[PDB]
């Protein structure tokens, strides 16, 4: 029952080689690989029993290598990367018993190129005086922007702790520059507190932001810094 | 194939509804699940036939008659999400997905307090944004209409200690909060803290 997938994003350029791996939990022979789209289609890609494939796609439509060997991870590979490739893989376990049950996926997404590839900046925004006193409460804003794909992950960190109450994050980045396809992104998140506790100058607060980039296999033939996977965060402390 | 409706679905908190899935060749079995905003497909039911309990959801599936619903009562937030049905065909162990629902809880906010704050960059003063929060949700947020602003979307977030629940949007650019949201229409007791 509890799969596990990675890496949880992808990103390619054309014609390079995607691999994601699955592992099923064990007692788990089953394992189906899923494709969903942004329209919330899912199409099945193939199934294994064992090391033996079950069913598969129609033939002239497989644009995937995958295997599960023994005692190592299933794992699902295109070799020549393509932008109609773009999608929520998912992959799925069962033990008889017909019930399925799915991995947090792997979210690969096909570019031209990998030349506009950036890492977020962060900034964290204090409670103003006004809300405090009007409201009895403070919320803090976090901002994530310049990043592209919109591949992150934001949480926030009270006194080294990941909190998720009071906290709200945007479901949707918005466009730096909507005209160009090509945008990139910026991200908001409120972590609202009560007014003792933001004026408690021992506490600490940490938005961080976990960006999926290149990885030390992509190749970076560029002058800035490699936007490799990273976190990027920005702080702040309680103040009286 | 499947079915399924209703495609998309608002309800208030505390409220109730049902999701169907109609089958168009006999199914053996149906598995429902909700998909959060991190892609998590999670587990709601597997049914073969009759009816199942699982919280505030209640899902009943008949082959013979090729249906299976699946009941909300009472909505939280943590139930918005995209529902699915799933089944499996009679004579295949793949599933076959219905279209999906996708469900928003709308907050019941008890105290409306619609305001804007500005709000400054830790690091650096003079960068700022813009929240305005603790309308009730009767209110909608319009995007910017020029290049150099940004604003997002209303979010609503849940403290849960206090039990209280507030909605919030955010707006930057490289301006005055006063006129931030003005092409939105606001409540008229709104809150612009004279700074």
């Amino acid at each position: 029952s509890k799969v596990i997938q990675t890496p949880r994003y992808l990103v390619k350029g054309q014609g390079q080689k995607a691999k994601m791996r699955c592992i099923p939990e064990k007692g788990h022979p089953v394992v189906f690989w899923y494709q969903q789209n942004k329209n919330n289609e899912f199409k099945f890609l193939i199934n294994f029993q064992n090391q033996e494939v079950l069913q598969q796609i129609d033939m002239t439509e497989k644009r995937f290598s995958a295997e599960c060997p023994s005692n190592s991870p299933c794992s699902l590979e295109i070799q020549s990367s393509e932008a109609g490739d773009s999608a929520l893989y998912l992959c799925a376990s069962s033990l008889s018993q017909d019930t399925q049950y799915f991995g947090p996926g792997t979210r690969l997404l096909v570019l031209e190129d990998l030349k506009n590839v950036f890492p977020p900046e962060v900034a964290v925004f204090e409670p103003s005086e006004a809300e405090i006193s009007h409201t009895q409460k403070a919320t803090l804003v976090c901002l994530a922007t310049g990043f592209y794909p919109d591949h992150v992950e934001l949480s926030w960190w009270v006194n080294g702790k990941e909190v998720h109450s009071g906290v709200c994050t945007d479901p949707q980045p918005l466009k730096e520059q909507p005209a160009l396809n090509d945008s990139r992104y910026a991200l908001s998140s409120r972590l609202r507190v009560s007014a003792t506790f933001w004026q408690n100058p021992r506490n600490h607060f940490r938005c961080q932001v976990q960006f999926y980039g290149l990885s030390e296999n992509d190749e970076w033939t560029q002058d800035r810094a490699k936007p490799v996977t990273q976190i990027v965060s920005a702080e702040a402390w309680g103040r009286a | 194939q499947v079915e399924q409706s209703p495609s998309a679905l608002s309800l208030h908190e505390g409220t109730g509804s049902a999701l169907r899935c109609n089958f168009t060749t006999t199914m053996r079995a149906v598995q429902w699940f909700q998909q959060n905003s991190r892609g998590s497909l999670i587990n709601l039911f597997y049914l073969a036939s009759g009816t199942k309990e699982n919280g505030r959801l209640k899902s009943t599936f008949n082959s013979k008659e090729s249906y299976s619903t699946l009941h909300i009562r009472d909505a939280q937030l943590e139930d918005s999400g995209t529902y699915f049905c799933a089944a499996l065909r009679a004579t295949n162990n793949k599933l076959t997905f219905g279209q999906g629902t996708v469900l928003s809880v709308i907050p019941d906010i008890q105290n409306p307090d619609p305001a804007v704050y500005q709000l400054r960059d830790s690091k650096s003063s003079d960068k700022s944004v813009c929240l305005f929060t603790d309308f009730d949700s009767q209110t909608n947020v319009s995007q910017s209409k020029d290049s150099d602003v940004y604003i997002t979307d209303k979010c609503v977030l849940d403290m849960r200690s206090m039990d209280f629940k507030s909605n919030s949007a955010v707006a930057w650019s490289n301006f005055a909060c006063a006129n931030a949201f003005n092409n939105s229409i606001i409540p008229e007791d709104t809150f612009f803290p004279s700074p």
